[PDB]
């Protein structure tokens, strides 16, 4: 996004480097952040022959999608509501990522402006 | 050159872990690109084997 | 048959870009030698060629009509349910 | 305007901007005049056998036979040992052979020393 | 054997006392029949070599060559019988005598059980060939060519004779079996170094190796067609058969010493194929092409790995059937135009339609497409060479890229082009020529189905 | 200048010779004289059958050529492949292998006769 | 398409010359040599064969083009080149 | 032979006009720029000094050479053209027909009989062409690549066989 | 207007 | 020789056009649009970007878990 200009042309310190983030403990400063879970248990997740890159937490929104796609055949125009559900659920875990991306971004100047703060008066 | 531009695009997909989307690009590119060639072939044969884009025009109607 | 060639006295520079070329040439003091040669390339049925974008929407005159009857069926099916 | 078209061994200078045809003397016209004549003698002769009904054979081109001789046999008897030829023989000959020898030997020494210590692992490589 | 050698020898009095004009007929009859009999030896048992007598034995390497030689014998007869039909009966009978005798030595050589017996007949093949290239040749450089071929082969073979008898006095018997089961470590020493050089140079000259190869462009081009095949299709592999047998004792000194030969073959094969990229004689084009393929066999032997030996025999047989084909092709034009220059007779597909097709598969086999036996041989060596060293794929593949340009080059220059205007004596191809060409390519493509027969003694 | 008078005559005689020579390149109506060949019985059966040309003959003609085409290009080839891929190769292990039928929790498996336990509740993530 | 025939060529020949305004329609004999009577400039015949060159879709090489100077000649050269033999 | 100046300048006009074809594209633009090209050629036509004419050529040839279209339009039936020698691969020489089998020879009796008439005509007239050549050779060998015509009656033009009996440009 | 087709003899 | 030319050549004139080619061109040049708007109406979200992209700045530190600068 626009952060790329502020990272290369601007001072790269304030901006994260997605290669290694997160750096500081994500649980630090987070009061009882809720642990992720997935309904799709592994053996049936492996049963569905589900591709590794598609094996995220919301991967259980595929198993019904394929099920309806399998059973509703030859009707391919069907299986739209659950397909939209998976895409909407792909929205949710995706928006989760820029939350932690922003959190890493916001904690960056937080620590940094602190660094010269508690050091300039001394 | 339009074809070679297309296959350049397909390997761009393969670069960032998009192999099957390239195969989707294979099929979609296969249909219409094949069409454009004998559309050109139809006009070339009709215009007594003329292929230079300059000696053309007025073919829409 | 014979393939009778068209007449001679119906292909001049009038109504064509050639006459505009002719007056520009006459402005600088020149006579166009091959003015009537192209003629047919502009006159006859080869005149009034559609524009680039105009050709792009070829069939839109009936495509929009196809939408209206199609969206009407969707509305009728929507009201039926 | 646009500076000129400098030629090259691969991009030759065209005849449309060559000074030879743009500065001519009577002597040059005399020499190039009967260039057709020497070609006409070759052409008229070649046409005579070519159009000959009794000719039921191939028409040999002495220039072509000369070319095969010049490329095949008239080379070593006309070869003269000189430092230019001698150096080119070594540079294009023994030179690359030792070059590949050094490259391959170093790789073999590199490979041989590495698997002796145990660096490369071929746990699945069996056929060789 | 006795069951192939005796019928081969008995063809000699048969052809001599045959009818005046039936010489070509009868000789072709039984030479094909003898080849059919030799198909029996294509079977090999599990591991022990097929042994018949003390002096004669066969393995999964000799028999694929034995069938190739006896199958070749009909082919030289028909190819040469075009121009030979214009001389005395005794002269024509003398030729068929000489091919029969030349083939006889090849069959007995490949199945020889004693290394000395191998060397005697291996060098004995010179006499039938030397007279073929000289007496019945159709040029003037043949006189110098015959001397070049004879002296090069002999100058390398003579150290082998001294080396071979040295093994007899020191180790004992030189039987190909007792040598194998009593292999001793040939330790690195200067005397052993020259021992290694002597036992190897003799077979290297007949490969030929890059540098010891100038006899081939002279011998092959000037030789008559009945010869022009065998000097390229069988007896080059005879030097190959010598290498794969004599290297049973030359371990482990071979890997330390192989480096000059590998670099010479591996780098020279690029240069030799570069000659083919710019040539003037069609026969010389194929001749230098043979050097590149044999150079690939030269490097192949010296790694001494199971894959290399298989690809060695696969290419060795396939190239011989291939290079024999191209010499038939160049023969047909050389008879019609009475010259060997490539550009003289440009345009043959226009006039001879099927000749182009035979030329197409002929140039394709040399191009070595998969699954043609040429490709199944070269590909095996590339993998074996790559395992030896990763850099060699640059050199190995470069020839594969380079060999495509020249192999299709005579296809473009001769077939694919405007017919030459002045030439007017081209005739519709005789059914002998087309039948001969089918006799070359049909077994090759048929052999593609079962490469196990020709894959060598390590399948 | 301008055709030279000598070259004028040269091209003139060449012209009429070329016209006559190309005229000789023509083909008389009788040409080419083609000796016949033995005719398969089905051909002569067709000729006396298509004396009308009506769709009576047209539909059967097109469908018969298509029908025999299917038999000798679709039926009998897949027949021998089926025999090849049902008794010959199938007698050899690991020659015809497929990915396991990708099943889902829910629909029972035909052989074990046990419904695969369906997943539990999803957190009502409705749009 | 039927081949370009001699009568077809010549009818197309004076089609172009009469279409040329520099030549009066009446003086259009099939053998009217361009320099002699019509008297057009030595540059002009070089520019008229290009129209003929585009008319029949061919090329008239400069070696032959400069000699081509009659309407009968133009139809002659075109007919001979494209094997026109009635 | 020696290409005189008035020919060479005509070659420039023909080739330069074909080059601006690849540039002007549209016909009306062609006819305008051609007239300017044409008259700008005629404005300098009274140069009594032939040296000045070459001096005028001293900038024109470079003007063409840098203003030339890198992809000039050439008709396909010509060198560089897309249909150059496209149908050449069927131009089988007529003498090859003499090698046809009698069964194929009898397949076309009329054409083959007429071919015999042409062959007999060529045989009779060949020696007639031969002495015609040395009857009017220029002293010192053939001076020009040109070829004299048939001077007298009943004589075919010298060296006519290959030109007259050449294969058609559209053999198929 | 059909005419001859000079082609090489393929009978052999 | 024989006929079989439904079309005829034209010299410097508009070539003859038949019925079959015209409405065949019109049909497909019209049904291509029919597909264009029909799928647009049913699936405008695919090209529009159905799922919105939230603005990062508006996300406050509370649900972001960012403890304030006082610590
Ligand atoms: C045309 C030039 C040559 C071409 C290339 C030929 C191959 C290169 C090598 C040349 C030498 C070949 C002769 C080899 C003879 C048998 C080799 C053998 O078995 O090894 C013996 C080693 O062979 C030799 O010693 C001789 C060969 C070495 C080279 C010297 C002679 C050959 C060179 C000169 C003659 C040939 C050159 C041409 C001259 C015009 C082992 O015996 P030993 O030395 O261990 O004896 C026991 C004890 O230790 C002391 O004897
Ligand atoms: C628009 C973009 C263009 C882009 C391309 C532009 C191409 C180059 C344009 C510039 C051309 C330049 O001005 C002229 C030159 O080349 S050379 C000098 C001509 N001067 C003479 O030749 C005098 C002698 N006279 C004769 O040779 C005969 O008289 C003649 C044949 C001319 C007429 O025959 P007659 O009638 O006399
Ligand atoms: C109206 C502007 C639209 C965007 C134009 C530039 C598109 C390419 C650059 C942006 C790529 C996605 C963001 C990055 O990261």
């Amino acid at each position: 996004g626009a952060h790329l200009a502020r990272r290369y042309l601007g001072d790269a310190s304030k901006e994260p480097d997605p290669l290694r983030m997160p750096t500081f403990p994500p649980d630090y400063g987070f009061p009882e952040r809720k642990e992720r879970e997935m309904v799709a248990t592994q053996q049936e997740m492996n049963d569905a022959q589900l591709m590794l890159q598609q094996r995220d937490y919301c991967a259980h929104y595929l198993i019904q999608l394929l099920k309806c796609k399998r059973d509703s055949f030859p009707n391919f125009l069907a299986c739209k509501h659950e397909q939209h559900d998976w895409d909407y659920c792909e929205h949710l875990d995706y928006v989760k990522r820029m939350k932690e991306f922003e959190r890493e971004r916001r904690l960056l100047q937080r620590k940094k402006r602190r660094e010269q703060r508690e050091a300039e008066m001394a | 050159f339009s074809t070679s531009s297309q296959l350049g695009l397909m390997m761009v997909t393969i670069g960032i872990n998009q192999p099957h989307l390239a195969f989707l690009h294979i099929c979609m590119h296969a249909f219409f690109k094949a069409m454009l060639f004998m559309c050109s072939g139809s006009i070339i044969h009709s215009l007594n084997d003329e292929q230079d884009i300059r000696k053309m025009g007025g073919l829409y109607k | 048959s014979k393939m009778e060639l068209p007449d001679y006295k119906q292909w001049k520079i009038e109504g064509t870009p050639l006459e505009t070329v002719q007056e520009k040439l006459a402005a600088r003091g020149l006579r166009d030698p091959w003015g009537r040669n192209e003629a047919w390339r502009y006159s006859g049925g080869f005149a009034n060629n559609v524009s680039f974008v105009g050709a792009l929407l070829k069939g839109f005159k009936w495509g929009f009509a196809a939408f209206v009857v199609a969206v009407g069926a969707e509305y009728y099916l929507e009201s039926q349910n | 305007s646009f500076p000129k078209y400098k030629p090259s061994r691969l991009a030759t200078l065209p005849a449309t901007l060559d000074p030879a045809e743009y500065d001519i003397s009577p002597e040059t016209r005399k020499a190039q005049a009967e260039r057709l004549a020497i070609r006409s003698r070759l052409k008229r002769e070649y046409l005579l056998q070519y159009n000959d009904p009794n000719r039921l054979g191939v028409i040999e081109d002495p220039a072509l036979i000369r070319w095969t001789y010049a490329r095949s046999a008239n080379i070593y008897p006309n070869f003269r040992p000189t430092p230019k030829t001698s150096l080119l023989g070594a540079l294009f000959g023994i030179g690359p052979l030792f070059f590949w020898y050094y490259v391959f030997k170093t790789d073999r020494d590199k490979k041989e020393k590495l698997i002796q210590e145990g660096k490369l692992d071929q746990t699945f490589n069996i056929s060789y | 054997m006795l069951k192939i050698i005796i019928p081969t020898t008995m063809l000699l009095p048969m052809t001599w006392m045959s009818k005046h004009n039936m010489i070509w007929i009868n000789a072709t009859v039984h030479s094909l029949l003898i080849s059919l009999i030799s198909l029996s030896l294509l079977n090999q048992l599990g591991e022990n070599s097929l042994n018949f007598s003390l002096t004669f034995f066969s393995d999964s390497l000799s028999a694929p060559l034995l069938v190739l030689t006896t199958w070749l014998l009909p082919l030289m007869l028909m190819a040469s019988q075009s121009h030979l039909s214009k001389e005395t009966t005794t002269r024509k009978k003398l030729y068929i005598t000489m091919l029969i005798l030349l083939q006889l030595f090849l069959i007995m050589t490949f199945t020889a059980t004693e290394l000395i017996l191998f060397y005697i007949l291996f060098e004995a093949t010179l006499v039938p060939t030397l007279i073929i290239i000289t007496r019945w040749g159709n040029q003037t450089e043949r006189l110098n060519a015959g001397l070049y071929f004879l002296f090069y082969t002999l100058a390398g073979s003579l150290p082998l004779l001294v080396a071979l008898v040295y093994i007899q006095n020191t180790t004992g018997s030189l039987n190909f079996l007792i040598i194998h089961y009593w292999s001793h470590p040939l330790s690195n020493s200067w005397s052993n170094i020259f021992m290694w050089l002597a036992c190897i140079m003799a077979f290297m000259v007949k490969m030929p190796l890059y540098g010891l190869h100038l006899w081939l462009p002279k011998a092959h081009v000037e030789a008559p067609i009945a010869g022009s095949m065998v000097l390229a299709a069988v007896l080059l592999k005879l030097g190959g058969y010598g290498m794969m047998r004599i290297t049973t004792i030359l371990n482990p000194l071979t890997n330390y010493m192989a480096y000059p030969f590998l670099m010479l073959s591996m780098w020279g094969m690029i240069m030799t194929s570069s000659i083919c990229l710019r040539q003037t004689d069609l026969k010389s084009l194929i001749a230098y092409s043979s050097v590149s393929h044999m150079a690939l066999v030269i490097v192949a032997i010296m790694i001494q790995t199971p894959w290399s030996f298989m690809g060695a025999t696969a290419l060795m047989i396939a190239h011989g059937l291939t290079s024999s084909m191209l010499f038939c092709l160049a023969n047909t034009n050389y008879e019609r135009v009475h010259s060997r220059t490539m550009i003289l007779a440009r345009g043959l597909q226009t006039l001879l339609p099927l000749m182009a097709t035979w030329w197409l598969m002929a140039s394709l086999t040399n191009l070595a497409l998969p699954p043609s036996i040429n490709l199944i041989g070269e590909l095996f060596i590339i993998t074996a060479s790559f395992s030896w060293s990763n850099i060699t794929i640059i050199l190995m593949g470069m020839n594969m890229m380079i060999t495509a340009l020249y192999s299709l080059y005579m296809l473009i220059t001769t077939q694919r082009g405007k017919y030459t205007h002045h030439i007017n004596n081209i005739k519709a191809s005789f059914t002998r020529e087309n039948a001969l060409m089918a006799l070359h390519i049909l077994p090759l493509l048929l052999l593609t189905l079962n490469p196990k027969m020709i894959l060598g003694p390590l399948y | 200048s301008g055709y030279t008078p000598d070259e004028k005559l040269r091209l003139q005689q060449l012209r009429e010779l070329r016209r006559r020579w190309l005229k000789d390149q023509e083909l008389s109506p009788r040409e080419p004289v083609l000796p016949p060949r033995r005719v398969w019985p089905m051909e002569q059966f067709w000729n006396k059958f298509l004396q009308d040309g009506a769709p009576w003959k047209n539909v059967i003609y097109k469908t018969y050529r298509h029908s025999i085409f299917a038999v000798t290009h679709v039926l009998i080839p897949v027949w021998i492949i089926h025999y090849y891929l049902k008794y010959h190769v199938t007698a050899k292990p690991y020659t015809v292998v497929e990915r396991k039928p990708r099943i889902f929790p829910g629909d029972t498996i035909l052989e074990t006769g046990e419904v695969i336990p369906l997943m539990k509740e999803f957190p009502d993530q409705h749009h | 398409a039927p081949p370009l025939t001699l009568e077809a060529i010549k009818d197309r020949v004076l089609y172009v010359l009469k279409l040329y305004d520099k030549i009066d329609p009446e003086k259009l004999s099939v053998n009217s040599h361009f320099m002699k009577d019509l008297g057009l400039d030595s540059l002009d015949q070089v520019e008229i064969i290009m129209a003929m060159e585009d008319e029949f879709g061919f090329e008239i090489p400069d070696i032959d083009a400069e000699k081509l100077m009659c309407p009968q000649e133009i139809v002659d050269y075109i007919a001979d080149k494209k094997d026109v033999y009635e | 032979a020696y290409l005189t100046h008035q020919q060479k300048v005509l070659r420039l006009y023909k080739r330069a006009l074909r080059h601006l074809e690849s540039w002007c594209v549209h016909r009306d633009k062609y006819r305008y720029f051609a007239c300017l090209m044409r008259a700008r050629f005629d404005e300098h036509k009274n140069e009594k000094d032939m040296v000045k004419a070459t001096q005028l050529l001293r900038q024109a040839e470079e003007e063409f050479w840098y203003g030339q279209h890198p992809q000039p339009y050439i008709f396909p039936e010509s060198p560089g053209g897309t249909s150059y020698e496209r149908y050449e691969c069927y131009k089988v020489p007529e003498w090859c027909l003499d090698d046809w089998h009698p069964s194929e020879k009898a397949m076309y009796p009329d054409y083959f009989a007429k071919r015999e008439q042409w062959k007999r005509l060529r045989r009779e007239s060949w020696e007639r062409e031969v002495k015609q050549l040395q009857e009017e050779t220029p002293p010192g060998g053939p001076r020009t690549e040109a070829l004299p015509p048939a001077r007298k009656e009943g004589d075919l033009p010298p060296l006519w066989w290959h030109i007259v009996t050449r294969p058609r440009e559209r053999p198929m | 207007k059909r005419l001859f087709i000079i082609k090489p003899s393929g009978f052999y | 020789a024989g006929g079989g030319v439904h079309i005829e050549p034209r010299y410097r004139q508009f070539p003859q056009l038949t019925r079959s080619q015209l409405i065949q061109a019109e049909f497909f040049s019209a049904t291509m649009w029919f597909w264009i708007l029909w799928r647009f109406w049913h699936d405008s979200d695919a090209v529009l970007g159905h799922f919105p992209y939230p603005d990062p700045s508006q996300w406050t530190d509370e649900e972001l878990g960012i403890l304030p600068d006082d610590e």
